[PDB]
């Protein structure tokens, strides 16, 4: 059965197309909403 | 609007390059955001004005010359312009450029600007830069619905204004799967408990000794989140953040499988003065009277301030996602 993701610890996103190019990139240490 | 394959390459290195040199020269820690994407499109209009060694440090930093110059602005409009409809996807790229009534731009800068659809004012920065700096600031705001207001701050232009070069890049997209919020708060690692949201979606990932990765697709599949969560963030970042290119290819490139995916619900949002951290990737003669713009205008002119502005809010529905950069010039 596929292993599943759980994004629990500090972390790196990037937000592409299908050019690949990091149209946006951060590091999220402490989530929050506010 | 169809680039040489190790062309696109080329411009892949460069815009990872700069993307992960950005972090590694930032001060800001634990949580930050930033779009060198806007960083490199503004900085290329100064760079269309450039020679010398101002060029030449500019290529260093940013990556220019990966490609060859009769493609530059070309490249450019391939990413602010459409090349592939986005369809539910909003992507939009604007930039604009307020310059004295005193400044003389050479045909070859005009013709550069008009081809690049670059918005152009000739304003009266002498009298009028309190003014301006609130122009400025409504079309940053209209370009990212909301989302980089008051961007220009006070004191960053003023009487002594020559000119000002604005990038915002406007994001949004709703996740092709929609989260579903997690009732109970999740522990995250160093932090607490935190809202989460999690659904069954069919989504690429990536499990290593070194890092955890998932691409959560918007509606089409045709935009993603990479989301790359190191199992020691420390160690990734000393030894394997200059891979961050070939991780997320890895990352695209895996089967989709139907999994349970988990992930915060979050917001962020930084600011900087990007003058030092600048000088600290070798930007050096254009902050000084050593800069050479002569491409650009007769004159003598150099950068006061370079400013960046990003935010991100990733919820249950989908992401938005805005930034700008701007340029004064004295
Ligand atoms: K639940």
């Amino acid at each position: 059965p596929p292993r599943d993701v759980i994004i629990n610890k500090p972390y790196f996103f990037v937000i592409i197309g299908e050019e690949q190019y990091p149209l946006f990139f951060g590091k999220v240490s402490h989530p929050r909403f506010k | 609007m169809s680039m040489d394959y190790q062309d696109i390459e080329n411009m892949q290195i460069a815009l990872y390059k700069l993307c992960v040199d950005w972090y590694n020269s930032s001060p800001i820690k634990e949580d930050i955001v930033f779009s060198t994407h806007s960083m490199f499109i503004a900085f290329s209009l100064l760079y269309i004005g450039a020679a010398a060694e101002t060029k030449t440090q500019l290529e260093k930093v940013f990556g220019f010359a990966s490609i060859p110059e009769r493609n530059f602005i070309k490249f450019l409009q391939s990413i602010i312009k459409q090349q592939d409809p986005t369809m539910s996807v909003t992507v939009d790229i604007v930039n604009g450029i307020w310059a004295s009534q005193k400044l003389e731009f050479t045909e070859e800068y005009k013709k550069a600007i008009t081809t690049l659809d670059c918005q152009l004012k000739n304003v009266n920065f002498g009298n009028d830069s309190e003014n301006i700096r609130q122009e400025i600031n409504k079309f940053v705001e209209e370009a990212t619905r909301k989302v980089i207001v008051d961007f220009l701050q006070p004191g960053t232009i003023s009487g002594d204004t020559i000119a000002v070069i604005v990038n915002a890049i406007y994001f949004k997209g709703e996740w092709e799967t929609p989260f579903k919020i997690v009732q109970k708060k999740m522990k995250f690692e160093g932090d607490e408990e935190v809202v989460v949201m999690k659904e069954r979606i069919e989504c690429s990932a990536v499990f290593t000794e070194k890092y955890t990765s998932v691409s959560i697709p918007y509606v089409g599949n045709q935009y993603s989140m990479v989301i790359i969560m190191p199992n020691n963030m420390k160690e990734f970042e000393k030894e394997n953040m200059g891979e961050l290119k070939e991780y997320v290819r890895r990352t695209i490139q895996e089967f989709s499988e139907k999994r349970n995916v988990t992930i915060p619900k979050f917001k962020i949002e930084t600011s900087f003065s990007m003058n030092q951290q600048l000088k600290q990737l070798g930007l050096i003669n254009a902050f000084d009277e050593r800069a050479d713009f002569s491409k650009m205008a007769k004159g003598h002119f150099c950068v006061s301030e370079a400013i960046h502005k990003a935010v991100v809010e990733v919820d249950e529905k989908g992401t938005i996602a805005a930034a700008a950069t701007g340029i004064a010039l004295m």
